[PDB]
């Protein structure tokens, strides 16, 4: 119950937070359209605001990572962890600290898991590093988070402020469709945000570019060797090479877009956690000292 | 020169977000601009790394605008008077 600092709700903020947890193959992105396809999502985080089938077995709720929010302002971290620590080995590598936290809390009660979360110095440090100066000095209504994640052929709704994990999941045909149904049941608006936990897009794009480039190199080598040698036709090799070049161009543009988006994340984080006090003070002092503060102030008086 | 720390300052009645911007920064001498950039966020300071020109979105922000607005409000609340500054230094002594 010590208390952490308060964070803003931003997909870039959460992406950089998870990167600061040592988990480097994960990225958070906002879901504007629910029906738009999302590829390989690890889970979803649902934030609600300004508004008015339980697993109750004591062995079942302990056999899965359902943590209870003990630290007050740790909601974003809690939801992100409820999503990530309910993923397995195949797709992502959790950080060293996150893997240690996962093994440490194997059969613990929800309370004990929440306490383990709250008493991990790495997590608290990384979470409070993303706080604005306003939150720091305020320490002296926000959002409520709910996680959605598939475990074993069943979709789970984890709420750190509720006694039991909500299991209401089954599908046959893909869990994204079941989650879309469940969300369309309960549901633009400013009282709701929806974010998807997805693999790092930059990584997938770079790998696709590597594959495209090596295939293009193979076909260009064979083609140039053939033409040098000087019989058979070479139409199909040229067609293959043309389509490979087109795909490489498309994916290079994708990589550039993702790179500038990551840079925008970085700059928004660097500004969000900056204390502009000394800058404003010295700026106003230099304006006064230069003799031009008076004119400017006379031009921008607040209307009354 | 002019009141910068008391609720009776004219700044407490001034739209600071419009006062402090790229043109107003350009009004300053180069040495002043360098010493001032040394107080920006590291990304914008790095972007500006002999008049210095700032990023078009260095001061025109979402965070710097709120910084200006909250700075004016804190000035009105009296957070910047030397008595409150010494009181916060006594509190900092109590913390350390």
């Amino acid at each position: 119950a010590d208390g952490w600092l308060e964070l803003e709700s931003d997909p870039g903020l959460f992406t950089l937070l998870l990167k600061d947890f040592g988990c480097h193959d994960v990225q958070v992105e906002e879901v504007y359209d629910l029906q738009k396809p999302i590829e390989s999502p690890y889970g979803f985080i649902f934030l609600f605001r300004w508004i008015e089938i339980f697993v109750k077995d004591e062995e079942a709720i302990s056999s899965i990572f359902f943590a209870q929010q003990v630290v007050p302002n740790s909601c974003a971290t809690h939801a992100l962890l409820s999503v990530l620590l309910n993923c397995n080995e195949n797709n992502l590598q959790l950080g060293d600290t996150l893997s240690r936290l996962k093994t440490h809390t194997k059969g613990m009660s929800p309370e004990n898991k929440g306490l383990a979360i709250g008493n991990t110095p790495e997590l608290a440090c990384a979470h409070n590093s993303h706080a604005m100066p306003q939150a720091r000095r305020r320490l002296e209504e926000a959002f409520h988070f709910v996680s959605f994640v598939p475990i074993n052929g069943q979709l789970f709704e984890l709420d750190g402020l509720k006694p039991y994990p909500m299991n209401h999941g089954g599908w046959e045909d893909d869990w994204t469709d079941k989650f879309r149904r469940v969300m369309a049941e309960r549901l633009q608006d400013i009282r709701f945000n929806l974010m998807a936990v997805v693999p790092d897009r930059r990584i997938a794009i770079t790998h696709k570019l590597k594959m495209l480039r090596t295939n293009q190199a193979i076909v260009s080598g064979t083609l140039q060797k053939l033409l040098k040698a000087g019989s058979g036709s070479a139409r199909d090799l040229q067609s293959l090479l043309k389509n490979l070049d087109t795909e490489i161009a498309i994916n290079e543009q994708h990589l550039a877009d993702e790179n500038d988006r990551r840079h925008m994340f970085k700059v928004d984080a660097s500004r969000r956690t900056h204390n502009y006090d000394k800058f404003i003070c010295t700026f106003l002092s230099m304006l006064a000292h230069q003799g031009v503060l008076g004119e400017l102030v006379s031009q921008h008086l607040l209307p009354s | 020169k002019i009141d910068l720390e008391t609720p009776d300052s004219i700044l407490a009645s001034t739209n600071l977000r419009a006062l402090l911007n790229k043109q107003t920064f350009s009004l300053l001498p180069p040495l002043y601009q360098y010493n001032l950039i040394q107080l920006l966020p590291s990304v914008d300071r790095e972007a500006s790394e002999e008049a210095i020109r700032l990023s078009a979105s260095c001061l025109n922000n979402e965070f710097f605008a709120r910084a200006c607005l909250e700075w004016r409000e804190r000035l009105s609340e009296g957070e910047f008077t030397p008595e409150n500054q010494l009181k916060l230094k006594t509190e900092a002594e109590r913390e350390k």
